[PDB]
């Protein structure tokens, strides 16, 4: 037998006895005792038994000579034992230590610190000393085992149920104890060739295991090597159930099975940290549990932001390595993180599954601030709950086809060559992503620009196709720090794939979906913008199809030369298509190629450009939707537009099209809408070379604050099948409120045509130039002006109304109604012309104007000019009414006209009326009434041909000043063979009554001349006159 | 803890997906492994921890189950998949085994 | 990782045997080597477990006393002794490396036949 020898008690109190060669008994009296030994050896079959007053009592055995402590037999105590040997300690096979706590250390402790319960172990070791545990070291529940040495090796089994196991290589280790247990351990100080190796079984169920190795050198040598089994099952301790700490040097190599599972509760937390962490082929860090998973951190916390975990410089996880934080029955998946600052090599399998009977999938991060190689397998699916997320995070990510990337792991790979990267760029296998989408795991890819001077920028480049042929609905998000160049398609043949190709919150790059890289979601959404963050990320799409199926499409971006630029032959199919963007110099939305946008419900185009256009559609853009809305703003340019000398813009909205902006210039367009409407707010609107047909009402509103016209229609065909066409132009400068030119046809046979033009100053209201053909049930023209004219028809126009035609307006200095060109106003029922002027005329008909109707009504007022003026020496005015014609105003002058009427009557109230060089034939009466308050004549006829086929001719002139009440001159013929001719002339002062000059032939059944005068002649016959009557001729007056 | 599995023997077609079930006499917290013993060979591990497959096992095998009721689903069964499958629990000391199930060619 | 086993044996009733299962390609002391009996009509039954490093063992209650497990860590091989073998103890005995989850890499098994 071989028991310790040379024992001497140096502090505290207790006796040493050896009752048998095979049994030693150390009896402790004090709470803390320290004894020195010449050698502390225990032979096979021998026992050293401590007898301490309590489980909290501590016996220190300091070896002061001999060699290493050969412990081969059984060592037992009811309290804590601290063994210190500067020559290291060896526990052989079959040895057993059972105490209330046990510490083995090659570092010495001072008697003053031990006796005063200050358990600090530092220095004094022999170089190369090691503690090797080949036996079974156990404690009572709540105890602890600490092995402190330059080299620590565990080949046997260590058990500290409910307590702590600490294996550490450092210059100083401080143990903070309280009431019999271990509260904390402070491990500090690098040593030369530090190594902590675990080959056997370490178990601390419901406790903690700490493995710490602090090396001074070991550039690429192993400092922490775990090849056996570490068990720390139980509750989720927030400080970590298993903690591996490789220090600030060397490589940590784990080949055994870290575990912290909880069969009935939540899984625990396993933290593996060090400079270089290598997970070998058979490793399986597992932190699972019954009611939900735990957490596994390798090299860092989530995204490296957890301040309590040292970030690794390199993490390599070889193929075959498995990390599982999945839930096993019911509960959410846990968190797994692979983090490195320089290089992450991920080829293994990480699970974070939800429970089979409930719970959501967990989250797995595989990332590196530097070079991330993500080729392995991640599974964070759920059987009943939500899909989990696989997060990738690296400087610049490139997606490649397959795994054939000359990876290094087990073939042609000498130990530790895996930490020398050659695969520049964060290559990601497309197979892994596709496998994640098919297995119910979402994928989120992030990048981030590094310091100025490097190449990596966050440019996510897709060089391999992504597809989702199977599995439940998952999301795919690619949020780059730099560019989102997509060179391959992203498709889905099953489930919903939600694609989010957003930019980083502060990104300043571009998103390009180049070379036939069509995106199809099979019902998921396509988002290539942000939402509300003002992230100046532009979108450039070339020859790409975006097919959302029954999902939504939303594109946003802001740039300088373009916001969202489309080129090539693009196609967009969705339930909702929303394109929003911004620019400063160029076009916010710029569609230059051929594009088909086919929405089931709505299409919305929104944008803003300070100096350019908001929405610019020049290529062959075809937009089909239930509702199409085009809205935008521009200060110096256009809001909307469809201009292009070769392209045609086709819009098809089954319910309504509404367009808004500062200026909308529609053109070479073909627009079909239910209720079509425009609202231009700053520089008017223009419809040129287009065809616009609507089932229901068309409402075109525009305001112009500059030289351009408000509602400008050129070569446009506007039709309303069952509704009305209403235009409302406003001009605040000198442009025209409403302006028609070219070949324009307006058809509202089932509705109304209402054109409004409100101008200001010299601006005119509604101008009709060229050739304007308007057909409707009801036609109405309304307008206002100040110095210009309100309604001015100068070209050729045809108006065909199935009921009435109404022309109304007001012009302060111009004419209210002005017809100087050639026109045929044809109405089935009534034509009414009403307006007002101050200096100009109310109605001025100058060109060849034919008005045909059942009833024609002409009315207006002019303060200084004429009320009704039908005069020109070149043109002829033709009127054709079936029923009554009434002409009422301050002054009515009719010259060079041919009027056919049922009844006809004049009512002049201020300056009388004149008919000259005209033919007027009525079936019934021609009652001409006129009052004059000036020197002008009341009723004056010059070279007039007036005939009543079946009626009478009546005139009643009044002269309140000194003008002629009634006056005839020229060649006048009055024919009333079926009636009476009655002329009344009531003058005042020096004025005469009825004056007959020239040659006046009056033919009637009865003729009567009645009048009154004061100083003048009541009847004054100065020329030639013949009065032919079949019965009586009466001449009376005073 | 007793383990029962069934069917004891299944006559299946090549290319058919089949299910083998296993029931524990006590609640086993997912610590159920499945072994595959090809005729003439020692049993090999296919799925460990109820659902996690062992490396080298084709994706056609899928484990499932919880509580006391577990099963193994074999998609598009191939010729190499015939033989005897076993379930075993590590939640009890006797790491008991089921009686085994055999797949034979129909 | 490989777990080769000794070959079969023919024994007379009442004899004891000590079998063999070489462990290679992994840390021998870090995994448990479990011995399982396979018999026709019975399938597989667990026999016992040894942790070669510390020498800790665990046995099926029906096999206590009859079987003893041990290991030689220096030689990286696992031994099992079966006492007082009878006719009803003929079986194929497998050794396997067991990690916390699943007795992986089973060996080929030793056929132990007991007859007069
Ligand atoms: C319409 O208005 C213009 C000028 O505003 C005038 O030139 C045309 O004579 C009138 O028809
Ligand atoms: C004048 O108007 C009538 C009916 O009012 C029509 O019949 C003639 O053709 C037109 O000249
Ligand atoms: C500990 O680390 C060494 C590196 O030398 C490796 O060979 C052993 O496999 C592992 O246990
Ligand atoms: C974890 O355990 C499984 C099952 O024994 C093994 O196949 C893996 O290689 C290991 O990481
Ligand atoms: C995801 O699903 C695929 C099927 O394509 C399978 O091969 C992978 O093993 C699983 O992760
Ligand atoms: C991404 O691409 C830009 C050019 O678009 C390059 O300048 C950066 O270095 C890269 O990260
Ligand atoms: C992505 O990978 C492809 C290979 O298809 C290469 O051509 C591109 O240069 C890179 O971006
Ligand atoms: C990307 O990976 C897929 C596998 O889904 C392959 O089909 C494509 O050829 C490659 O680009
Ligand atoms: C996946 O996508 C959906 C919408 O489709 C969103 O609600 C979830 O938050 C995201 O994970
Ligand atoms: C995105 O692209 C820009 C150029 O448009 C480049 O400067 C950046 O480096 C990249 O991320
Ligand atoms: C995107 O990647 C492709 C390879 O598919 C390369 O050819 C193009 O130059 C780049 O835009
Ligand atoms: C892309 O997805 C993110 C969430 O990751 C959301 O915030 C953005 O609105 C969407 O574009
Ligand atoms: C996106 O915007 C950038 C500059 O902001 C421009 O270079 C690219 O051409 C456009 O796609
Ligand atoms: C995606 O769609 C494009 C057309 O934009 C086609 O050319 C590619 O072949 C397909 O992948
Ligand atoms: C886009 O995908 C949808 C799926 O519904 C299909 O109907 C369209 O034909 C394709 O363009
Ligand atoms: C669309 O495809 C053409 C060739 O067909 C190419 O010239 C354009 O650059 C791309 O947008
Ligand atoms: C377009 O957007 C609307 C929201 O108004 C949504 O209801 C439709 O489902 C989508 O297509
Ligand atoms: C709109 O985009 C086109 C590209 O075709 C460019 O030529 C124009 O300068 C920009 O406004
Ligand atoms: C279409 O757009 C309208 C607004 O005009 C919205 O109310 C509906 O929800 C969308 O479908
Ligand atoms: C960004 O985009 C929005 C949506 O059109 C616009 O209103 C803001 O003016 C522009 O900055
Ligand atoms: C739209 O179509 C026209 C003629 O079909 C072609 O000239 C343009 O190039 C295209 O955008
Ligand atoms: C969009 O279209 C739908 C049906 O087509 C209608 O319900 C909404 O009012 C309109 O905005
Ligand atoms: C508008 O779109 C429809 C599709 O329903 C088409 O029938 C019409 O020809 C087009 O004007
Ligand atoms: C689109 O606009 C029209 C205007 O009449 C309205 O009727 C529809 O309900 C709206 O969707
Ligand atoms: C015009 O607007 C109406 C609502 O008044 C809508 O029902 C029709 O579909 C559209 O044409
Ligand atoms: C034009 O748009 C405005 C809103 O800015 C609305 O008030 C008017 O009714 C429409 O004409
Ligand atoms: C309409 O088209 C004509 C040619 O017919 C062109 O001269 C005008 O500029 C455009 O508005
Ligand atoms: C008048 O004629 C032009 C030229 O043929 C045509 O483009 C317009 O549509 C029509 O109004
Ligand atoms: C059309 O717009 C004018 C303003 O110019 C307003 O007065 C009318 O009420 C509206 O119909
Ligand atoms: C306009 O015309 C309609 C018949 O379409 C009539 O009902 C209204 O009285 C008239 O103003
Ligand atoms: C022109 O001005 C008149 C007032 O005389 C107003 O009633 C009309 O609405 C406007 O067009
Ligand atoms: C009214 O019409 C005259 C010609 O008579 C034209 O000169 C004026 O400009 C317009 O207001
Ligand atoms: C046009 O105006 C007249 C005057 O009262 C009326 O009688 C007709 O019915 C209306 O159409
Ligand atoms: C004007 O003409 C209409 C035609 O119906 C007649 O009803 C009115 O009596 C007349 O004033
Ligand atoms: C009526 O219109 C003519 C133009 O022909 C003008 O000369 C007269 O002064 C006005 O009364
Ligand atoms: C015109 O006015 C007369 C009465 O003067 C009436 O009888 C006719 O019906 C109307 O057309
Ligand atoms: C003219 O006015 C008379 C009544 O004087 C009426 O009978 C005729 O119908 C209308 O043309
Ligand atoms: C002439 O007009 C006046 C209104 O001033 C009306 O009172 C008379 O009845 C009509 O003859
Ligand atoms: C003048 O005479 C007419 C009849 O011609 C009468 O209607 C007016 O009332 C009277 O002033």
């Amino acid at each position: 037998a071989n028991l310790p020898t040379g024992g001497q008690i140096v502090a505290g109190s207790g006796s040493i006895q050896t009752p048998s060669g095979n049994q030693m008994n150390i009896h402790q009296n004090s709470q803390n005792m320290v004894a020195n030994w010449n050698s502390f050896d225990i032979g096979k079959g021998n026992t050293v038994q401590f007898d301490q007053p309590s489980s909290s009592a501590v016996a220190l055995n300091r070896v002061v000579g001999g060699g290493e402590s050969q412990i081969m037999g059984n060592l037992k105590a009811n309290g804590q034992v601290f063994l210190v040997n500067p020559n290291g300690v060896l526990f052989g096979e079959g040895a057993s230590v059972s105490t209330s706590g046990f510490v083995a250390s090659t570092r010495d402790i001072k008697n003053d610190d031990f006796m005063n319960r200050r358990y600090t172990f530092s220095g004094g070791q022999k170089a190369g000393a090691a503690i090797v545990n080949q036996g079974e070291l156990t404690t009572n529940a709540g105890g602890y085992i600490v092995l402190a040495a330059d080299r620590v090796s565990n080949s046997g089994t260590i058990r500290t149920p409910g307590g702590k196991t600490v294996l550490a290589a450092s210059e100083r280790i401080t143990l903070q104890l309280d009431n019999g247990g271990l509260m904390s351990v402070q491990v500090t100080g690098d040593v030369v060739n530090a190594l902590v190796e675990n080959r056997g079984l370490v178990s601390a169920r419901d406790g903690q295991v700490y493995l710490t190795a602090l090396g001074r050198g070991m550039l690429m040598n192993t400092v922490l090597n775990v090849s056996g089994v570490v068990e720390a099952s139980g509750m989720h301790r927030q400080d970590g159930n298993i903690v591996l700490d490789g220090g600030d040097s060397g490589v940590v190599h784990l080949s055994g099975t870290l575990q912290a599972d909880n069969a009935s509760g939540q899984g625990g937390k396993v933290v593996v940290q060090g400079k270089n962490i290598l997970l070998d082929k058979g490793s399986n860090i597992t932190a699972t549990g019954g009611q939900g998973g735990g957490e596994v951190y390798v090299g860092g916390g989530w995204q490296g932001k957890d301040s309590n975990i040292r970030n690794a410089d390199k993490v390599v996880m070889q193929g075959g390595a498995r990390i599982d934080v999945s839930a096993t029955q019911q509960g959410n998946g846990g968190t797994a993180v692979l983090w490195s600052d320089s290089y992450t090599n991920f080829h293994g399998q990480i699970g974070a599954k939800g429970g089979e009977t409930g719970g959501n999938g967990g989250r797995v991060e595989t990332s590196s601030h530097g070079n991330l190689q993500a080729f392995g397998t991640v599974s964070a699916s759920a059987k009943k709950g939500k899909a989990g997320n696989w997060l990738l995070d690296s400087a610049d990510i490139t997606i490649v086809n397959g795994s054939n990337v000359s990876k290094t792991e087990t073939t042609q790979s000498p130990p530790h060559t895996q930490f020398a990267p050659t695969a520049a760029g964060s290559a990601v296998s497309n197979t892994s992503i596709n496998n994640r989408l098919n297995n119910g795991t979402s994928v989120t890819i992030l990048t981030h620009r590094t310091r100025t001077g490097t190449a990596q920028g966050g440019n996510i480049t897709v060089n391999a196709a992504i597809n989702k042929g199977n599995g439940s609905d998952v999301n795919l998000t690619l949020q780059a720090g730099g560019n989102i160049t997509v060179n391959n398609s992203i498709t889905s043949t099953e489930g919903k794939l939600n694609v989010n190709l957003s930019g980083a919150r502060t990104s300043n790059g571009s998103i390009t979906i180049s070379n036939n890289a069509n995106i199809t979601t099979n019902g998921g959404d396509i988002t290539v913008g942000t939402t509300n963050t003002s992230n100046r990320v532009n979108i450039s799409i070339n020859n790409t199809t975006l097919n959302a199926s029954n999902g939504n499409i939303q594109l946003t971006g802001t740039g300088t030369d373009s916001g969202i630029l489309f080129a090539g032959n693009n196609r967009l199919t969705a339930s909702n298509i929303a394109l929003t963007g911004n620019s400063t110099s160029g076009n916010a939305i710029n569609l230059t190629g051929t594009a088909t946008l086919n929405a089931t419900n709505n299409i919305t185009l929104t944008g803003s450009s300070t100096s350019g256009n908001a929405i610019n559609l020049k290529g062959n853009n075809t937009l089909t939707a239930s509702n199409i809305t085009l809205t935008g703003e521009s200060t110096s340019g256009n809001a909307i537009n469809h201009t292009d000398t070769t392209g045609t813009t086709t819009l098809n909205a089954t319910n309504n099209i509404t367009m808004q902006g500062t200026r909308v210039q529609i053109k070479h367009s073909n627009i079909t809408a239910g209720n079509f409407a425009l609202n231009a707010t700053v520089a008017g609107s223009e419809i040129s070379n287009t065809t616009l047909t609507a089932t229901n009402n068309i409402n075109l509103a525009a305001k112009t604050n500059s030289a351009s016209s408000g509602v400008y229609l050129k070569d446009a065909r506007i039709t309303s099948t069952n509704g009305s066409i209403t235009a409302n132009g406003t001009a605040t400068a000198n442009g025209k409120a409403t302006h028609l030119d070219g070949n324009v046809t307006l058809n509202a046979s089932n509705g109304r045509i209402k054109l409004t033009g409100n101008g200001h100053g010299s601006a005119s209201g509604i101008l009709f130039a060229g050739n304007n053909r308007l057909t409707a049930s009801n036609i109405a023209l309304t307008g206002n002006s100040t110095s210009g004219n309100a309604i001015n028809l100068t070209g050729t126009a045809t108006l065909n109304a199935t009921n009435d035609i109404t022309l109304t307006g007001s012009s302060t200095s111009g004419n209210a109604i002005n017809l100087t060109g050639t026109a045929t106003l044809n109405a089935t029922n009534n034509i009414t012309l009403t307006g007002s002027s101050t200096s100009g005329n109310a109605i001025n008909l100058k060109g060849n104007n034919t008005l045909t109707a059942s009833n024609i009504t002409l009315t207006g007022e002019s303060t200084s000019g004429n009320a009704i003026n039908l005069t020109d020496t070149t043109g002829t005015t033709t009127l054709n009414a079936t029923n009554n014609i009434t002409m009422q105003g301050t002054r009515v002058q009719i010259k060079h006209s041919n009027i056919t009427a049922g009844n006809f009557a004049l009512n002049a109230t201020v300056a009388g009326s004149e008919i000259s060089n005209t033919t007027l034939t009525a079936t019934n009466n021609i009652n001409l009434a006129a009052k004059t308050n000036s020197a002008s004549s009341g009723v004056y006829l010059k070279d007039a041909r007036i005939t009543s086929t079946n009626g009478s001719i009546t005139a009643n002139g009044t002269a309140t000043a000194n003008g002629k009440a009634t006056h005839l001159d020229g060649n006048v013929t009055l024919n009333a063979s079926n009636g009476r001719i009655k002329l009344t002339g009531n003058g005042h002062g020096s004025a005469s009554g009825i004056l007959f000059a020239g040659n006046n032939r009056l033919t009637a059944s009865n003729i009567a001349l009645t009048g009154n005068s004061t100083s003048g002649n009541a009847i004054n016959l100065t020329g030639t006159a013949t009065l032919n009557a079949t019965n009586d001729i009466t001449l009376t007056g005073s | 803890i007793q383990m029962t599995q069934s069917p004891a023997s299944l006559s299946v077609s090549v290319g058919e997906t089949v299910t083998i079930t296993c029931r524990a006499s006590e609640n086993i917290y997912s610590n159920l492994a499945w072994l595959h013993q090809k005729q003439g060979k020692s049993p090999q591990l296919l799925v460990y921890g109820a659902t996690n497959l062992a490396d080298g096992v084709p994706s056609r095998f899928s484990g499932s189950g919880s509580g006391t009721q577990y099963s193994l689903k074999i998609n598009s069964l191939q010729s190499e998949d015939f033989g005897t499958y076993y379930c075993q629990q590590f939640w009890g000391s006797p790491y008991t085994f089921g009686g085994g199930t055999k797949l034979e060619i129909k | 990782v490989q777990l080769q086993q000794s070959g079969g044996e023919l024994m007379k009733p009442g004899a004891s045997v000590k079998l063999s299962c070489k462990a290679t390609g992994y840390t021998f002391t870090g995994y448990w080597i479990e011995w399982v009996e396979q018999r026709p009509g019975h399938g597989l039954e667990w026999i016992g477990e040894i942790l070669p490093g510390s020498g800790s063992t665990d046995y099926n209650e029906k096999f206590k006393g009859k079987a003893t497990c041990s290991a030689d860590t220096s030689s990286n091989t696992a031994y099992m002794k079966l006492s007082s073998l009878t006719t009803e103890d003929s079986a194929i005995y497998y050794c396997a490396r067991k990690s916390p989850y699943a007795m992986e890499y089973w060996g080929q098994g030793t056929s132990v036949t007991v007859s007069s």
